[PDB]
């Protein structure tokens, strides 16, 4: 390409379809649009398995006590109920309210 | 504006105010060289530092092969059709995308932006 | 009441919100398992809708107490649900779409 | 849509692109390409699809 | 301008008013609402060689429970203050009898002033505020739920319907700023009470370490 | 600070077996230049150029107090791998790196002291380019740069 | 924030031993006009000279009035420091600045000068709140940043008002300030929020950041165990990193 | 570039390079420099020509081989850093002949491009057809396959 070539075949828009193939040019800039992708894939996971670790590292002593009270290791009082509404999360089901608007 | 240097050790001379005649000088302060300011100007900054860049390009910017050319603006000078043009090429150029064009042929090295 | 405390707690009227049980997919059980037509009049009482409403919000317990405290809990933990419940079981809404009987 | 995109550029050339506030100029300039170019694939995507 | 500063000392009257309104004493409904230019009108416009010159500003106001409590605020002319200055307030305040007072500072507090405000607790209780942060109402934001200063028989209740030591609470700082704003001391718990989108509302109880 | 907001931007260099920073001037009259003609006229190639001049004008006021080579060396022996007991010991040491660690692809021996000063200059003009943004800061991964 | 930097197109110092002397073109005007009755130099008046110039575009723009200038830059350094300037009528719009007229009644005088352009460019703060890099303007057409109102019907309607989005970010000081609404004015960042409005506008506010992350993705993770980091986070009465 | 073409001082390896804007002119005879054969164009039209393709292909028993189509002048090594100072076309018949002016400078074309493609990458049958990672993970499994 040309010096100061802004148009839309230099800086990597391809016109062509994998079923017609690419050009190779257009193949270049596609296998640079892909190795952000294999990076970003490479790199996310270490990171979000250490915040992962964190969080459960951090919140691992968190219970139900017997008062529904939600209680760490140490009987300091997080919740008074759990969730606020004092219920379990797997068996409740998106509504409308309708009194509402 | 610019700077100048002694014409005994070639060091740096600095501005000084003449207190008696009230005339701004030059001295260097590694000898006793005394020279009366002539510009009367000594700390000039432009802040929006806007240059005309065709002090800063070369003429022989016209044989790059690389750089991109029409023949629809003729050079003023000689009336040449080949003209290569290019951006600003300039970190901290604000922002500019006018072209600037460079006269093709030889010697006439031509610039005018448009 | 209920309609304020709710223009209360939801500005810009977000009218999805999350519940244990699902009401209008019990009583469209119920229609269909007790045969209603829809297109007869309906049998059914409209104060023991009221009061099978107020009867039925005494038996749901998230907290356990006689305190005027445990009382205000049970109220505020309770709160959308009931508002919810009294919406879905509203005794001109039974005579109208669902004619439970 | 890559003659629309030789249109901006062209315009671009001769300073006559005005930057939309709190854009610079280059910043203007890359969003109005990538608003024609989206919407080219946008169109034969549906196209496509059709 | 004059006219800023102006419209800065009505913020501040205003808003300490509404301070004064929250800890329980006693203030006609006019001392709450004063449209700017009947502040004007009664303290006189331009603060500068003016009418108004920070002092005059200083209130006086009463317990509802009890008169003699009161309460005071000054306003400092000074940008920044210092030992000899409150100990001249602290004058007027045993002059006065009264124990509790405050202080709007312009700028900051020399640290010794702040180490001599914690000297004395139990004679009179002295309170920082800087002038920013009685230039807003803090309270009606809509991030902050309504805070309510709970009395010692309620917090006993409280300890005995969910059988809990005083340590097994979730605490609040007593720098946090809404515990300024009630005037919050260490010891005490304060009831929270905010809505929620799945219960509908919902109480906190901290205690204030 | 008082004395950042009037110099400007200060040029200083990091050299081997050197234990700080040094400034740019100290290194330039170590190689032998006394005057400032010489010194900015191997820094800078054009002085009808003003930008430049007044981008090098603090770095010379920073080293003002050292007119002298051998109190330039002497400048220098002090910050060496060990301060040297008797002074030409530091004299004849940092003699020894700015002919042996100092730009050794220029040259190891005597004269290239001279040349040693060009390409010197260079990286500083060099650096101004950057500074002024008249060219583009390299980037690392170019493998025009990899070997 | 608007610094002094940004609205001056280029700066000047100049040796001018007497007022009239003038050696540029076009000063000699107001000079005289300002030096017909002559005030405030009954001391001495300095022979440096510093002329800076502004560009029309970012003095209009912000809505900048020359004596307002002056009056920040005489209000800021005080005495020591003389502020002249053109009408508008000028088309060159330009500021001449000289030293204290009673320090003539060390530092030389051009360093100090050149120390107090380096100190103005980047010091002054013109207008706003420093640490506010640019505020940005738009109307949403998201429902969560517009505002929506009960009408008289009862009904929701949705209203489309001007919104302002900062980078850069000093909480108290924007609450502050006249015309921004303080009820629903709100930061991302989580700290700024708490040496503020306290440990409850965290706790609502964290949850608020939380759930936008993620269900930004398009995701959605039930109520109960964000609100329990936060809870967690929050519990012990400041902020708790996790770490 | 006469010589190196000549290969007379210059050994093809040798790379060179005019840097206009700079006014620089390098000259890089180091080694770990990674460089890759190009053919030459004079004008619109290329070196290489129909005797040239004639004697390769009788190549067996001619006792002419790559090295006398490289003294010929007609195929030129150039490395990444002079890539900046180049022209490349794709393919001689499609970017060399006249169309609506693009570019007229060409110095050089192609050999042929699927030679950007590296051994295990050079097995996949119709790579452009496919999602880049998957060239990439071909390219990854096809170092496993058993033979
Ligand atoms: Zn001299
Ligand atoms: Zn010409």
């Amino acid at each position: 390409f040309i010096k100061d070539d802004y148009g839309p075949e230099s800086r990597g828009f391809v016109e062509n379809s994998y079923l017609a193939g690419l050009t190779p040019t257009e193949f270049f800039f596609h296998a640079m649009g892909g190795r952000e992708g294999l990076i970003d894939t490479a790199v996310k996971t270490a990171e979000t398995g250490y915040i992962q670790r964190r969080l459960i590292k951090s919140m691992e002593s968190v219970m139900v006590k017997y008062d529904a009270t939600v209680r760490n290791s140490i009987n300091q009082v997080v919740q008074l109920r759990y969730g606020e509404d004092g219920l379990a999360g797997e068996s409740v089901e998106f509504q409308n309210l309708a009194t509402l608007k | 504006v610019g700077i100048r240097f002694c014409q005994e050790c070639n060091n740096m001379l600095y501005p000084k105010e003449d207190k008696e005649n009230r005339i701004l000088l030059y001295a260097c302060r590694n000898c006793d060289y005394q020279q009366e300011a002539d510009n009367s100007c000594i700390y000039v900054n432009k802040i929006t530092h806007e240059v005309d860049e065709l002090t800063q390009i070369i003429a022989d910017v016209s044989q790059d092969p690389t750089l991109p050319r029409t023949e629809d603006h003729p050079c003023q000078k000689c009336g040449h059709k080949e003209a290569v043009f290019f951006q600003s090429h300039s970190a901290r150029a604000e922002d500019a995308m006018r072209l600037y064009y460079v006269c093709t042929a030889p010697h006439c090295g031509h610039r005018w932006t448009e | 009441e209920d309609r304020e405390v709710l223009r209360v707690i939801f500005p810009t009227g977000d009218s999805k919100v999350v519940l244990p049980c699902n009401l209008l997919r019990m009583i469209w059980n119920a229609q269909k398992i007790f045969h209603i037509n829809p297109r007869l009049p309906s049998d059914l009482h409209p104060i023991k809708v009221v009061e099978g409403v107020k009867e039925l919000s005494k038996k749901l317990v998230i907290v356990n107490g006689d305190d005027p405290l445990s009382r205000q809990a049970q109220e505020n933990a309770t709160l959308l649900f009931n508002i919810h419940l009294r919406s879905t079981l509203c005794s001109r809404r039974m005579a109208e779409e669902f004619r439970l009987s | 849509a890559k003659q629309d995109v030789i249109e901006v550029i062209e315009k671009a050339h001769n300073n006559e692109l005005e930057p939309t506030p709190g854009n610079t100029l280059r910043q203007t300039f890359e969003n109005q390409v990538n608003r024609i170019l989206n919407d080219a694939r946008d169109k034969t995507g549906s196209s496509a699809q059709k | 301008d004059d006219e800023e500063e102006t419209y800065r000392l009505w913020k501040i009257r205003k808003t300490i008013m509404q301070l004064c309104h929250d800890r329980g004493y006693l203030v006609t409904q006019d001392g709450l609402d004063q449209t700017l230019e009947e502040f004007k009108a009664q303290f006189g416009g331009k603060p500068s060689e003016g009418r108004p010159r920070r002092t005059d500003l200083t209130v006086l106001v009463a317990h509802n429970d009890d008169p003699t409590d009161q309460m005071f605020v000054f306003f400092p002319e000074e940008p920044k203050v210092g030992i000899k200055t409150i100990k001249v307030y602290c004058q007027r305040m045993q002059e006065e009898n009264i124990t509790r007072a405050l202080i709007v500072v312009q700028q900051g507090m020399t640290p010794s002033a702040k180490q001599s405000l914690v000297d004395m607790a139990p004679k009179y209780i002295l309170e920082q505020f800087l002038q920013q942060e009685l230039l807003i109402n803090i309270t009606e934001h809509e991030l902050v739920p309504e805070h309510v200063v709970m009395t010692k028989e309620e917090v006993t209740e409280l300890l005995a319907r969910y059988k809990l030591r005083e340590n097994q609470l979730p605490r609040i700082q007593a720098g946090d700023p809404v515990a300024r704003y009630f005037g919050i001391k260490r010891g005490q718990v304060v009831k929270i009470i905010r809505p929620s989108e799945t219960a509908g509302r919902y109480i906190t109880y901290r205690l204030v370490q | 600070g008082a004395k950042k907001s009037a110099i400007g931007q200060r040029i200083v260099a990091t050299l081997p077996y050197i234990k700080q920073e040094v400034p740019i001037i100290i290194v330039f009259r170590a190689l032998g230049f006394v005057s400032d003609r010489d010194i900015l006229e191997h820094i800078i190639y054009d002085f009808e150029d003003p930008e430049m001049m007044e981008m090098v004008k603090p770095s010379l006021d920073e080293a003002f107090v050292i007119q002298e080579q051998n109190v330039a060396l002497n400048f220098i022996g002090s910050r060496g791998a060990k301060p040297g007991v008797t002074k030409e010991k530091r004299i004849k040491y940092a003699k020894e790196v700015l002919q042996k660690e100092m730009l050794p692809h220029v040259g190891v021996s005597d004269f290239c002291e001279t040349k040693k000063a060009y390409f010197l200059g260079y990286m500083v003009h060099r650096l101004l380019l950057a500074a002024l943004g008249r060219r583009e800061l390299d980037d690392r991964d170019h493998y025009g740069n990899k070997r | 924030h608007t610094t002094l930097r940004k609205v001056t197109a280029n700066t000047a110092i100049y040796y001018d031993p007497n007022p009239q002397s003038t050696v540029v073109a076009e000063d000699q005007e107001w000079v005289n006009v300002y030096y017909e009755m002559p005030d405030f130099d009954v001391a001495r008046i300095s022979p440096w000279l510093l002329r800076v110039e502004l560009d029309r575009k970012h003095m209009t723009d912000r809505k900048l009035t020359m004596e307002q200038i002056a009056e920040k830059i005489n209000a800021g350094f005080g005495d020591d420091l003389n502020c002249i300037f053109n009408d508008d009528n000028a088309e060159k719009l330009v500021l001449r600045i000289r030293i204290m007229n009673s320090d003539e009644n060390k530092m030389d005088d051009d360093v100090f000068l050149r120390c107090i352009e380096s100190n103005m460019l980047t010091d002054m703060t013109l207008q706003g709140i420093e640490q506010i890099s640019k505020v940005y303007m738009h109307l949403p057409q998201t429902d969560n940043k517009k505002k929506i109102i009960i009408t008289e019907d009862g009904e929701f309607k949705a209203l489309q008002e001007w919104i302002l989005e900062t980078d850069g970010v000093s909480l108290m000081r924007v609450l502050s300030e006249k015309d921004v609404d303080p009820v629903r004015t709100t930061s991302n960042d989580i700290v700024e929020i708490f040496t503020v409005l306290g440990i409850e506008a965290v706790r609502k506010a964290l949850e608020r950041e939380l759930y936008h992350v993620i269900s930004f993705d398009g995701s959605y993770v039930n109520y109960r165990h964000l609100a329990l980091l936060c809870d967690t986070m929050t519990c012990r009465g400041h902020l708790m990193a996790i770490t | 570039r006469k010589l190196r073409r000549q290969m007379d001082i210059i050994v093809s390896e040798v790379s060179m390079i005019r840097d206009i804007r700079e006014r620089e002119i390098r000259i890089y005879t180091d080694a770990g420099r990674i460089c890759r054969p190009l053919l030459i164009v004079e004008k619109q039209k290329l070196l290489l020509k129909k005797r040239h393709i004639d004697q390769l292909k009788e190549r067996e028993y001619n006792n002419y081989s790559w090295q006398d189509l490289v003294a010929s002048g007609v195929v030129e090594y150039i490395d990444t850093l002079e890539e900046e100072t180049v022209m490349l076309a794709m393919t001689p018949d499609d970017l060399q002949e006249k169309e609506v002016a693009y570019c007229s400078t060409y110095t050089h074309c192609e050999i042929h491009p699927s030679m950007i493609l590296g051994v295990c990458a050079s097995i996949i049958p119709f790579p452009d057809h496919n999602q880049s990672p998957r060239n990439t993970y071909q390219s990854a499994m096809g170092k496993q396959a058993m033979g």
